[PDB]
């Protein structure tokens, strides 16, 4: 079963910045990873469904990167919406499993 | 005891037939998936063929594919091997093994032989 | 783009529960649903998954041999039966998809549904 | 000897939506117990040479996307459109490799609406 | 890889035990059954080991078979000058899905 | 003697369906509840005799069949059933006493690009006999005129690969299949439970 | 990567021998059965006739027979279609054509087709 560990776990920022979130697997992925947002009492939106492409209607914000084994997620404009939780999903081997989470507030 | 009495060689030219048999007894023959194995002279074993306990599905191995062909008939409990268009590095000396084991749907894929009874060895020489 | 679910509510523990989830807009056997399940503990959990064709079921390790997937490609129905129900399977869950391209799964859970609130507790 | 018959002339169709066209053998194409015989669903383009789609009854060619489906039930052969886009007008025909001289159904040409 | 490898003779003092090794490959000996064959020169080849541990009625507990992994081995335990034969090592391979055979090893005593 | 299950089911490398291994396995002591207690198995489905009872029969002889399927065909290795795969390339009989082991195999038999190794018969004249094997690749003949074993229209190469990647769906996995058969033949029996 | 070319003379007299060749690329002659196939001008293809690649076995249609001649030169990495008395409707756009069975999928290597009218 493989084992994904985000880096971050809380960080809060500023309206007008940029952050960056990291997925780690133990298993090496060849670009499996989608990330998901989650809203609390609503269930998650898909946002970046590879290592890199953007979902059809997500804002142009965001960024999905890397390959193998460290991921990175960068959140380009921060805005009172971007504020939610963020997940990330390896499909490489069926077990799927989400990260631990990572809660983003504003600073 | 169980007996396999081998009959039918001799000289042949490249190029001609012979058809050995091996009379079978002591055990029920019908039952059990027949072989014929040959030894060249001071050169190894080498396996040729094996046979159902029906005569249907018959295998060869590919130095012999297309050339011999085995056969059997259980009302008179003997095998036979026919042997056509002949090599000179078909000379050998041709033993009727016979299957140790027991097998139930005479027409799967079983993929282990082990011969238990030979014979005693019939020598088939091609040359002039 | 209509994934709702319903059949959740309260249990004590070591009952039965068969949650639903019924999906409308768009051709259901062209989709393979999964279920992901949240505890009110921060962190998805990722349940079952069946195929477009309900030949192949696959369950997480904790889940497995107790909550039997399900569907009904004519009632466009996505059923999750729970056998033996336990004190760490109070959960929001949430039924999703992903679409098959060929033999391909790309997209991966597209949309999500509503989410039913099993508790279980006596 | 054998001779086809499609039953939709000319099919106008909206995208998004799905599209059946028919094919009836003159005699049956099934001679042994199976699922397959050989009958291909070819698509034309105006000014080419045709493309295959569903080759045997059922099984999609290489490269063909998964919208095509090919299905038969006796001596009726239907293929399915799930989902048209703006690519699948062109000429839809029927060719039947079982006897001597493969013929072929007379065609359809998809329109668009 | 199709091919079974023995010694082409092996020696050993009266009494004393004796080792024959055949060395195949994954779809040989390391996945199926190997046989040992006993043939005198100048009469029929009889078996000897089948299975690649167990022995007929008629042999004699002095032949123990064994096999470990790709190669398999046969051990004499007390040498007769009378017991002295080719020794045919017999695998299966799924590749060519044919009864393999060995060259034969040439027991000699001293 | 203890029954040689460890390189049936931990082999590096398995078969095609079509080409499947078989293996006879005889004169040793096997653990059944062991193997059903293993619990990394998808399917574990045993037909014609009931488990935690295999311990407690004894047979003439056992065998093991190996090869890989896609997860959606699992559903055919089973008596009774009609596809592609009960049909052409592996038929069990209506009186089957044994067991269907499956379980996925995504890490190792799948590629990035694909792997064409896993093949299957796609076209037969006939259909399979209980247990038979095929694995001649002779040019199907489609039609009316012989195919002298070269391509064309209305004649075609039986096999095909499956083409398994990392990715694809979960019924389009590969998935390594074990079939345990046991003979009840008026012999001695040597493979036995403990 | 197989590419095949039809060639031959763009316009003959109603009476004259028609000749035409397709040249095969990436593929050797010997391991297919070639069709040759006619597309009448707005209509539905035809079925001329095809021949064996490594044997000379040859089929032709029969209501097209006793006119047609399929043949091939193997060395030359060539076929040949050759029809007689073109009459009034040999005017068509000519395909060769086989299809590939293979582990991956089935192509079906067509060709570009060539012209040819009958009148004068």
């Amino acid at each position: 079963d493989i084992q994904m560990t985000q880096s971050p776990s809380s960080l809060s920022a500023p309206v007008g910045d940029t952050v960056t979130i990291t997925c780690r697997a133990s298993q090496g992925i060849n670009s499996y990873l989608n990330w998901f947002q989650q809203k609390p009492g609503k269930a998650p939106k898909l946002l970046i469904y590879d290592a890199s492409t953007l979902e059809s209607g997500v804002p142009s914000r965001f960024s999905g990167s890397g390959s193998g084994t460290d991921f990175t997620l960068t959140i380009s404009s921060l805005q009172p919406e971007d504020f939610a939780t963020y997940y990330c999903l390896q499909y490489n081997n069926y077990p799927f499993t989400f990260g631990p989470g990572t809660r983003l507030d504003i600073k | 005891e169980v007996q396999l009495v081998e009959s039918g060689g001799g000289l042949a030219k490249p190029g001609g037939s012979l058809r050995l048999s091996c009379a079978a007894s002591g055990f029920t023959f019908s039952s059990y998936w027949m072989n014929w194995v040959r030894q060249a002279p001071g050169k190894g074993l080498e396996w040729v063929s094996v046979i159902n306990s029906g005569g249907d599905n018959a295998y060869y191995a590919d130095s012999v594919k297309g050339r011999f062909t085995t056969s059997r008939d259980n009302s008179k409990s003997t095998l036979s091997l026919q042997m056509n268009s002949l090599r000179e590095e078909d000379t050998a000396v041709y033993y009727c093994a016979k299957d140790r084991n027991l097998y139930y749907y005479d027409s799967g894929y079983y993929t282990e032989f082990s011969f238990d009874y030979w014979g005693q060895g019939v020598l088939v020489t091609v040359s002039s | 783009v209509q994934l709702v679910e319903s059949g959740g509510g309260l249990v004590k523990p070591g009952g039965s529960l068969r949650l639903s989830c019924v999906a409308s807009g768009f051709t259901f056997s062209d989709y393979e649903m999964h279920w992901v399940r949240q505890a009110p503990g921060k962190g998805l959990e990722w349940v079952s998954v069946i195929s477009e064709s309900g030949g192949t079921t696959y369950y997480a390790d904790s889940v497995k041999g107790r909550f039997t997937i399900s569907r009904d490609n004519a009632k466009n129905s996505l059923f999750l039966q729970m056998n033996s129900l336990r004190a760490e399977d109070t959960a929001v869950y949430y039924c999703t998809r992903v679409v098959i391209v060929v033999f391909t799964a790309m997209r991966h859970f597209d949309y999500w549904g509503q989410g039913v609130l099993v508790t279980v507790s006596s | 000897d054998v001779v086809m018959t499609q039953t939709p002339l000319s099919l106008p169709v909206t995208p998004g939506e799905p599209a059946s066209i028919s094919c009836r053998s003159s005699q049956s194409l099934f001679d042994g117990g199976h699922p397959y015989t050989s009958l291909d669903w070819y698509l034309q383009k105006p000014g080419q040479s045709p493309q295959l789609l569903i080759y045997m009854v059922s099984n999609r060619a290489s490269g063909v996307p998964d919208r095509f489906s090919g299905s038969a039930s006796g001596t009726d052969f239907t293929l399915k459109i799930s989902r048209v886009e703006a690519e699948d007008v062109g000429v839809y025909f029927c060719m039947q490799s079982v006897e001597y001289p493969y013929s072929f159904g007379q065609g359809t040409t998809v329109d668009f609406k | 890889q199709s091919v079974l490898t023995q010694p082409p003779s092996v020696s050993g003092d009266p009494g004393q035990s004796v080792t024959i090794s055949c060395t195949g490959s994954s779809s040989n000996i390391g996945g199926y059954y190997v046989n040992w064959y006993q043939q005198f020169p100048g009469t029929a080849p009889k078996l000897l080991i089948y299975d690649d541990n167990n022995r007929p009625s008629g042999v004699s507990d002095r032949f123990s078979g064994s096999k470990s992994g790709t190669s398999a081995s046969l051990t004499i335990t007390g040498l007769q000058p009378g017991d002295e034969a080719d020794y045919h090592c017999s695998g299966w391979d799924s590749s060519l899905s044919a009864v393999l055979f060995g060259r034969g090893t040439r027991l000699t005593v001293l | 003697n203890l029954c040689p299950f460890g390189e049936v089911f931990n082999a590096t490398r398995f078969a095609s369906v079509y080409a499947w291994n078989r293996k006879r396995i005889s004169n040793c002591v096997a653990d059944y509840s062991v193997l059903y207690n293993s619990a990394s198995f998808s399917t574990f489905k045993c037909y014609g005799v009931s488990p935690t009872k295999l311990n407690d029969l004894c047979f003439t002889n056992v065998y093991a069949d190996s090869f890989v399927i896609r997860g959606d065909e699992v559903r055919q290795i089973a008596p009774g059933q009609t596809g592609k795969i009960a049909d052409y390339n592996y038929k069990l009989p209506d009186d089957f006493t044994g067991c269907v082991i499956a379980w996925n195999s995504n890490n190792l038999d799948s590629k990035v690009g694909g792997n064409y190794n896993y093949l299957y018969r796609l076209f037969r004249k006939s259909n399979l006999k209980p247990f038979e094997r095929d694995i001649s690749t002779e040019i199907y003949q489609a039609g009316s005129t012989p195919c002298n074993g070269v391509e064309g229209f209305n004649c075609y190469f039986p096999l095909q690969s499956y083409g398994f990647q990392p990715t694809n769906g979960v019924g389009y996995q590969p998935y390594r299949v074990v079939v345990l058969s046991f003979e009840l033949l008026h012999a001695p029996a040597t493979v036995c439970g403990p | 990567q197989v590419q095949l070319q039809e060639s031959g003379p763009g316009l003959v007299k109603p009476s004259e021998t028609l000749s035409l060749s397709c040249a095969v690329s990436g593929a050797s002659i010997s391991s297919y059965w070639w069709n040759w196939f006619r597309q009448s001008p707005g209509k539905g293809l035809e079925w001329i006739g095809k021949i064996n690649g490594n044997s000379g076995i040859t089929y032709y249609n029969p209501s097209l027979k006793s006119r047609l001649t399929i043949s091939k030169d193997a060395s030359k990495k060539q076929l040949s279609l050759t029809l007689t008395s073109v009459t009034a409707a040999d005017t068509a756009v000519y395909f060769c054509a086989t299809r590939d069975g293979n582990i991956v999928g089935v192509a079906d290597y067509w060709g570009q087709g060539v012209l040819v009218t009958v009148s004068s």
